[PDB]
Formats: structure tokens, sequence, C-alpha cells
RNA sequence: AACAGAAUAAGCACCGGCUAACUUCGUGCCAGCAGCCGCGGUAAUACGAAGGGUGCAAGCGUUAAUCGGAAUUACUGGGCGUAAAGCGCGCGUAGGUGGUUCAGCAAGUUGGAUGUGAAAUCCCCGGGCUCAACCUGGGAACUGCAUCCAAAACUACUGAG
RNA sequence: UAGUUGGUGGGGUAAAGGCCUACCAAGGCGACGAUCCGUAACUGGUCUGAGAGGAUGAUCAGUCACACUGGAACUGAGACA
């Protein structure tokens, strides 16, 4: 299957999502599809938490592409 | 046997210019009867004629601002050979903007701050000061 | 895509050799030399001579090392 | 006028007979800060005193430079002897960067974003000669314009 | 040379080698000593230059040399060589690093003892 | 490491006044500024053309406090701004924290407004900071913090402002204690002493 | 946020020339030094010490290993009368280069469009960690290769002189 | 260099092919360096350089190749694990 998930980049202790699409037998700093948007936790000041791009998620989705639990309520927030 | 005609037309103009000479007559073609079009309205050159019949040929009259002529330097830069060819990108500029380099373009033969303007490269000819 | 060349051999049995002249230019000195290509382009009907200027183009292989096959014969 | 500026000193020698006699040989070149400049080249038999004669040397036979301020007019190429020099115009903030002997002639012209390098035999007696033929042919041209400005300049 | 033979024979950039044969691109080396002479210098000078010859763990059989001012090395002992070309002595390629393994160093020494290994006072 | 030594020695080599001293005493009378120091301090003659280049980037890595290792990094940042890399280097010095709470008047010395960042009594944009290396921008509020407004470090050292003027960048009112460094400085107020031609020329080779 | 108190915390190489920085004391062709020049034979600013001084700092030095400097394999950018370097002289195949007028063509060449050149890295403008390293958003770039459209000066090919 | 290089007929595999076989034919490649010897996993990139270039492929990422040595197939969507 093809899946939406959350890849993982920063230092200790301050991480920072990428939604990225994927093959589901991958790694997860490995190969992708392509990229869609970000998510930062730990987002103060001027920056921006939740970050996607709706015209791509409204292409993939509608091929059959399987998010995650966390991206099931970060495409429902926005 | 010569196999280069444009390098032996500028070669006739440098050594005229040590011995002196006022008139320089060599044999002419379509290409240097169009070069010395472009010598004289950058202005190098006092005039010249193609005055003859069944063997045309080229006479130029030569400019002497001092004692010291006004072309000082000039070389070939495609030599048989070699055919350097550029875009407008990479195309060279002689000290800074005051000589003249010659490049044969798309539209006619005319110099760097003619095609440049227009935008089309082509192939240089040669770099005189 | 379609190439040009002419033809070197007619030994073997409906299969023609073809030689594909190329300009590649140094990667360092500037200059253009010239570096040859030689195919087996797929004859059809044993009718080409040595010394034509024909026309080939790429299909699935046929036999191994013979995949170009014969468009039309432009000159003798 | 007078800034003066010192570069080499040597030890010469002589042969006669029963010992040999030593002399002192000095190059000092003289500018006047903002382009006209001036070589010198004297022989004694001290220190204190071939560096003054090599000083009232410069001062005669100078030459005029017709600096753009603080630069150059154009990249030029110059050669004397087996020493080739290369010269080009730099930036604002770029002081001089060229090697021993051709700072001290590019200092006392007034020029400060030079950009040198020379190549062949580095002779400091005659990388001087190899500079000079340079900055003594400058044009600083005279002329209308630059990109249009060879119409009035070329019958200069 | 012209622009159509450096196509058909381009120019081929000469290359050296080292001038440090043995310990093959490692900065130390040991080895356990044989002999311990003591031969003469070149020409313009004069002295008695002190040179042992050292059996590495390459199987190499070459010379070097000790520094400092006074050495304990009977035969038999393991040293630490590692490089530096002797100008004066013929054939002698190699120091030998004082106060590593068996060497121990110098004695009453006050400049310079991270050479030579002294420790501080 | 800061250097922790004596301080007319440095002084008394480059032969300049260079500001090291707190009080305004007396320049050559704790200090005897007449000689090179060391032994030998009446033998002279010729520096060398590299050792001109090396007693002038020293005597600007000595006024300000910095190490090699650090002033090689604003030589960087220098050499990729656009434009004059003399006066740029000079303004990345004149922007860090320990300079400007000299120019404000916080202090004597320059190494005296490095221990009062240092012990967290310096904000700001109205938040601590105690880095000596703070590059501040144009148009922050530099405050003196409220546990600290009684020392007499501070309070004398008004009155040594007024043997130096103001630097007509900077503001500094003498009851909150609350300056504000207005714009940057241009290359008119330093002095024509440093040379913006000779540290540039020594980086190359 | 509060308490203790200046208390809890500095070495390393070098100093004859290249090369910033120097004088006394031992030693006397001995011991020893060394990146190259080279010092030491009884006054050593070069060996061993002592004061002094200069460079760097929580590091400093040596060794090993690449690229620079090396226009010292020179495309950009060198040479061959005597310094190293023109075959003993011819003829000639593959190959390289082509006098002069038109005409055609568009393979080179120039301009443009589309598909591509993974993300990172480098570069530019910003944004977050008290600053910086570090993390990160947007752009340029990746010099390429391919498919189309146009131009025709020069080279190639073709036709005529 | 003799399944060697093509042709034809038949097999074989998810799939084109000397992949395999039976006869036919005597071809194929090579100084633009085949063949053989010696060494080495390649690439996006890193390190120097003003630039052109020169070396080099640790960590991170893509691809390949192995799992004590040499073979061999089964199972299965997909392994010669
Ligand atoms: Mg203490
Ligand atoms: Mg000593
Ligand atoms: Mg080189
Ligand atoms: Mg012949
Ligand atoms: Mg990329
Ligand atoms: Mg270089």
């Amino acid at each position: 299957m093809v899946t939406i998930r959350l890849a993982r980049g920063g230092s200790k202790k301050r991480p920072f999502y990428h939604l990225t699409v994927t093959n589901s037998r991958n790694a997860r700093d490995g190969r992708f599809v392509e990229r869609i948007g970000f998510f930062n936790p730990v987002a103060t000041g001027g920056e921006v938490r939740l970050s996607v791009d709706q015209e791509r998620a409204t292409y993939w989705l509608g091929q059959g592409a399987q998010p995650s639990e966390r991206v099931a309520q970060l495409l429902k927030d926005a | 046997s010569m196999q280069d005609p444009l390098a032996d037309m500028l070669t006739r103009i440098r050594n005229a210019q040590m011995a002196e000479k006022t008139v320089v007559s060599m044999p002419s073609s379509k290409l240097k009867a169009a070069v010395a079009k472009v010598l004289k309205d950058e202005g190098y050159i006092a005039d010249f004629q193609i005055s003859s019949e069944v063997k045309p040929q080229l006479s130029i009259e030569l400019k002497y601002f001092e004692g010291k002529p006004v072309i000082e330097e000039v070389k070939r830069i495609s030599r048989p050979g070699l055919r350097q060819y550029k875009s407008v990108e990479q195309l060279p500029k002689v000290r800074g903007g005051l000589g003249v380099s010659i490049v044969s373009t798309n539209k006619g033969v005319m110099t760097d701050r003619a095609a440049r303007a227009a935008g089309v490269g082509g192939e240089v000819l040669c770099t005189v000061f | 895509r379609t190439l040009t060349g002419r033809v070197v051999s007619d030994k073997m049995d409906k299969t023609v050799t073809v030689l594909i002249e190329r300009r590649v230019k140094h990667p360092i000195y500037g200059k253009y030399v010239k570096r040859s290509t030689k195919l087996h382009a797929h004859d059809e009907s044993n009718q080409c001579r040595i010394g034509d200027l024909v026309t080939i183009r790429e299909t699935r292989p046929l036999a191994k090392t013979k995949a170009w096959t014969l468009v039309d014969i432009v000159e003798r | 006028g007078y800034i003066e500026k010192l570069v080499q000193v040597n030890r010469v020698a002589k042969t006669v007979k029963g010992g040999r006699i030593f002399a002192f040989t000095a190059l000092t070149v003289v500018g006047d800060g903002k382009g006209r400049v001036g070589f010198g080249r004297g022989k004694a038999r001290e220190v204190p005193a071939a560096i003054q004669k090599a000083m009232e040397a410069a001062r005669r036979n100078m030459i005029q430079v017709d600096l753009n301020g603080t630069t150059l007019q154009y990249p030029t190429k110059s050669a004397h002897g087996a020493s080739k020099v290369y010269m080009q115009p730099a930036s604002e903030g770029t002081g001089i960067i060229a090697g021993g002997a051709m700072r001290a002639v590019l200092e006392v012209a007034g020029v400060q974003n030079v950009l040198a390098k020379c190549y062949g035999s580095t002779n400091p007696v005659n990388v001087v000669y190899a500079t000079f033929k340079g900055l003594k042919n400058m044009q600083a041209p005279e002329a209308v314009a630059a990109k249009r400005g060879k119409s009035v300049e070329e019958i200069l | 040379a012209t622009i159509n033979q450096l196509v058909r024979k381009p120019r081929k950039r000469m290359v050296d080698k080292s001038d440090v044969p043995a310990l093959q691109n490692c900065p130390q080396r040991r080895g356990v000593c044989t002999r311990v002479y003591t031969t003469t210098p070149k020409k313009p000078n004069s002295a008695l230059r002190k040179v042992c010859r050292v059996r590495l763990t390459n199987g190499f059989e070459v010379s070097s040399y000790i520094g400092g001012e006074g050495h304990n090395l009977q035969e038999h002992s393991v040293v630490l060589i590692r490089g530096g070309r002797v100008k004066d002595l013929p054939g002698v390629r190699y120091h030998t690093v004082r106060g590593s393994l068996d060497t121990s160093g110098v004695k009453d020494r006050k400049q310079g003892r991270s050479k030579y290994g002294a420790k501080r006072p | 490491a800061r250097y922790i030594g004596p301080k007319c020695k440095l002084s008394r080599r480059e032969g300049t006044d260079l500001f090291l001293k707190s009080g305004a005493r007396a320049l050559d009378s704790k200090c005897k500024a007449e000689n090179v120091p060391g032994q030998h301090g009446q033998r002279r003659g010729r520096l060398s053309d590299y050792g001109l280049q090396l007693r002038e980037k020293q005597k600007v890595r000595r006024i300000y406090g910095v190490l090699e290792r650090q002033f090689r990094g604003y030589y960087q940042e220098a050499s990729r701004r656009k434009g004059s890399t003399g006066e740029n280097l000079l303004q990345l010095l004149e922007c860090r924290l320990d300079n400007v709470v000299y120019r404000m008047g916080f202090g004597s010395t320059r190494s005296e407004s490095r221990q009062l960042v240092s012990h967290k009594a310096i904000t700001v944009n109205g938040q601590t900071v105690n880095i000596p290396s703070y590059q501040v921008k144009a148009g922050d509020v530099v405050a003196v913090r409220e546990k600290s407004k009684n020392q007499l470090r501070i309070a004398q050292a008004l009155e040594l402002c007024g043997q130096r003027g103001r630097v007509e960048w900077v503001e500094v009112d003498l009851d909150k204690k609350a300056g504000t460094f207005k714009s940057a400085p241009a290359r008119s107020d330093l002095s024509a002493d440093i040379n913006e031609n000779l540290i540039v020329e020594l980086y190359s080779k």
C-alpha cells in the first residue's frame, strides 16, 4: 500500500515532522514519492504548526493513499 | 596554399602600421569586404574601395592620430582548427568595453555592442583594441 | 527517433550493418572529434548493397545484438 | 613631490687582486600619492649613502599615471625580460594584494584596488620595468561614453 | 603542442612516491630493536651519532635514530618509531619517540618537554 | 578565555593611548609608556613589512577583547556581505553587546562592561542577556536590571562619561538607565589610527 | 528565585635568516641541534640552562596523508640556434585543415518553449534555540540530455560556375 | 571466438532473445585499443582552487553485491532466501 505518514527531522528533544507520501515498506528517513507539508509541535512566535497543502492531498487521497493516526487529525484540523 | 584568408587581412594591417604606410591592397572576398565596413563605422581606418573586375581588390587607408597608430593590437580568435563559439552570457569583453570584438551572428557581421543589445550570440572573430 | 547511415556489409542472412558517424566534442579541449558507431539493422528482404545510404529505427529485439530495423533506402 | 619607499639592497663585489672590493646597490621608488611615480637605482660604498643616491635619481625622469581613482582603467598584461605581469582593477574593500615589489609601486601611485600577480622570473629590479610599461601606456578614455564611446576616442 | 595532438595523447601527470616507504599510511609503528651502532656523520660535520636498527611488525629491517642525551636502550626492547629524515647520516629515515613504551624520555630538562617526553616539576 | 594580566604593558608596546585603563587619572603616569617593554626597551629599528600588518591586526584585536578564532569568524561574515569588507568588519565589532554597554557609559573600562553582562545585570528587549557577543540591532532598548541599579560601579562611571561625550548613534537616560541604540555607526566616528586596509590584506597571505 | 564567598578553576611551542619576538651563564669539532641554508675547534643572540619577550589558548605541538603555492603536464596558461628538447632525408595510406562567385538545404551555431536533472549539501532572503554552532520556510542553481518552433552570417552537405 | 555470428523448425519463460535444441550458412568483433594482466563497489556529494581543474566516495541518502565454503531447488504475490 501507499501511505501518508510523518518523518522526523531536527535535533534532540526538538522534533520537526514532514508529511510525506511513501510506499509502506520503506524506512522512515528513506525514499518517498513526494512531500506536501510539515508539522512543528514546538512552534513559538512567528512559526507555523500546520502547513498542509490541500491540492496534492486532494489528488492522492482519491487514489487509495492510506493515512496514519496523527495524519487522520491533521488533515481534519485545517 | 594559404589556409585562412582573414588572418591574412589582419596581418597586413598590423605590418603596414610599422612601415608607416598609408594604403594597403590585398585580395578581397565577401567577408573581408564586410569586416572593413565594421572597422570603419567603429573608426580605425579612413575608407575602403572594391575596385577591380576579375581580381577584385581592397584598398584600405590607415589612420595616425600620433606617430603611434590608432590600432595597437589585433588577434584572431576563431582560428581554423579551433572554431570558437559563444553564447550571450559567455561572450567576452575586451578592456572593460573600450576595444571592439567582432561577432558573426544570425543577423550579419556586427560588433559585440550590437548583438548583445539584440541578444544574439554567435562566433567570435577578433579582439581589436 | 530516426537515424541514417551507410552500409558496409552484406555477408549475413537478412542482416545488414551500418556506420553512423557522430561529432562529439572533447570535454576539456573544446574540439569536435569524429567517433563512429556500428549497428546491426535487421534487413528484411536481402536487397541492400554495400555502399548505400539507408535509414533505421528501433524495434523490439529480433535476434540478440540486432534490434534496429530498416525504414527505407534513400539513395544508392 | 616626495614619498620614498625602498625595495632592494644587495652586496655586489669586484675582484681586483689581493682582496675583493665590496659595494652596495639599492632600488628605491618615489611617488606622490596621486599618480606621479619614479623609480631609481644607485650604487655606492655604504648603506646610508647608497640610499640617498637612489632617491635623487628617482625624482628625475618620472611618470604621469592616469588612474581612475584608487583603481585602474582596465585589465592589462605587460612584460619585460623574462618577467610577465598581470593586473586588473577590483572592488572597493579589497586592498592591494601583490608581491613584494609591485606593492611598492602601487602604494606610491595612490591606487588601492589593484589585484595583481607576476609570473616568470621574479626579479625586483626587473619586475618594475614590467610594471611601468603597463602604467605609462594607459588611455583614460576621453570619450562621450564607453558602450557608445567609439567615435570620439578613436580619433583621439 | 597543438590541440590535435593532445586529443590523440593527453597530458599525463607524473606521480611521486612516499619518502617514508615503510609504515604504509600510518603515523607511528612499533618494532623490536636488534643492534645499537654508533656511526660517524658525513664530511662537513664531526660527531658520533647513535643509530639503532629495528625490525618492525611489517617485517622490515630499517635503521633509525635516537635523540635526547642518553638512552637506556638495550637490545630486544620494543620501541615506537616515526618518520623524519635526518640530513646528516646516510640511510637514516626514522626517529624514535621518547617516553612512549621503553625509552622513558630524558631527565632534568625544562625547555620543550612535550618533545622528548618530560613531565612538569 | 579572556586576557588576565598587565594592561599598561599592551598599551606600552604598540605606543598609543589605546584606552585600556579605567580612570581619567593620567596616561603615562601609571604606565610609563615611553618604551617597548621588556629588558631591551631601548634598542629599536625597522619593523618588518609583515610585522607592520601583524602590528595593526593585533592593535584592533586588543581594543575590543576578541581572540583569533572568533576574529576570523567575523572576517568570514565581512566577506559574505556586499561591499567594503573593511567597514563591515568594524560594524560587526561595534554592534557587539560589550561595546554598546561601554558606549552608553555603563562602565569605566570595556572589561567592566564584560562583567556587567556576565552577571545577568543587563537586558536588551526586556529580557536578560548574559552573552558578551550578542549582536544588537537598530532600535534595541538596552536597559539595566532593577536588582542592580544601586551599584556604585554604574553610578561612578557616569561621571567618567564627561570626558567622553555622546557618540551620536546612542542616547542614554541618567535616571532609569535605559539606553537606546539608535542606528549603525558610520565611518566617521571611528578614529583614523585603525586601518581597514592592513587587516584585510593580512588574511590573504 | 534564594543562600556561601574572590572563594572552585592556565598551560604549550618558539625567539640566526625565511618569521612576530634576546641577552647573560655552562659547553668547548665534545655532547648535541636541524623544514632548508647549516651552526659547535675556549668570548655560541642557533647546543644545555636563567631572566626577558612574542604567538596562540582549554588546548598547544610533532608525525602521517591530499589539494594549493607549482605558468613544475601550461584547454584557460609554457617550450625546442647554444640551457633538456626538430626524426639522417624522401614519397605516401588513415586522419586533420580548404582559393573565389551564386543557389539550395538546416547537420553544426544562436534564440525560445516543454519534459527532465530525487530529497539533502552549497549559495541567497527570511524564521526558531538568551547568542552562535544547530534546526528550518521560499528562491536561485544543478553547467546536462531529449522533443518542438524560428532565424541564416560563418562552417558542413548539395547544385552550378 | 565454434551456440562462436546469423537463418529456419520445435521447445521454454509472467515477457522479446541461441534462452534451448535439431539441422543450415561461414560468419562476428579489433589500433576509435578487442583480448589479457593489475587494482577498485559505483552515484548525489565532501576537501582544496580566484577560476579551469585536481584528488577523493567516513557519518546522511539512492542503487548493486553477499550472510561460515561450494552447490541446488521448493514454498510463494514477489526468495534461488
Ligand atoms: Mg580564584
Ligand atoms: Mg638555546
Ligand atoms: Mg597547475
Ligand atoms: Mg607526404
Ligand atoms: Mg536537489
Ligand atoms: Mg591556481
